[PDB]
């Protein structure tokens, strides 16, 4: 018995996409010399850390 | 001989404090999103030569 059984498949692809972002922060701050002063305007989120 | 005083009247100060804040937000999803991965064309071949 001498033979063959053999074929192709193929596909087809077109994909195209742009992405663009922009971001300014502009926080201010005022303290006094030999002072120290922090800020944080954000969230807190949970973590699962022990020892 | 002379006796201190048993505390030190202290002046008070009053703080008063404001915080203000505003958020804005807009969100926009538009148009028709269309496929982009088809199935292309096949071809298959087969014989017995014996």
């Amino acid at each position: 018995n001498f033979g063959i059984i053999t074929g192709v498949l193929s596909t087809i692809n077109f994909a195209l996409s742009n992405g663009d972002a922009y971001l300014i922060a502009n926080p201010q701050l005022s303290a006094r010399s030999g002072g120290r002063t922090d800020f944080l305007a954000g969230g807190q989120v949970p973590i699962l850390q022990a020892l | 001989l002379a006796t201190p005083s048993p505390f030190d009247m202290e002046k008070m100060v009053w703080l008063d404090v404001n915080i203000l804040e505003i958020r804005k937000s807009v969100l926009e999803n538009f148009g028709v999103d269309w496929s982009k991965q088809i199935p292309g064309p096949f071809a298959a071949f087969g014989k017995d030569f014996v």
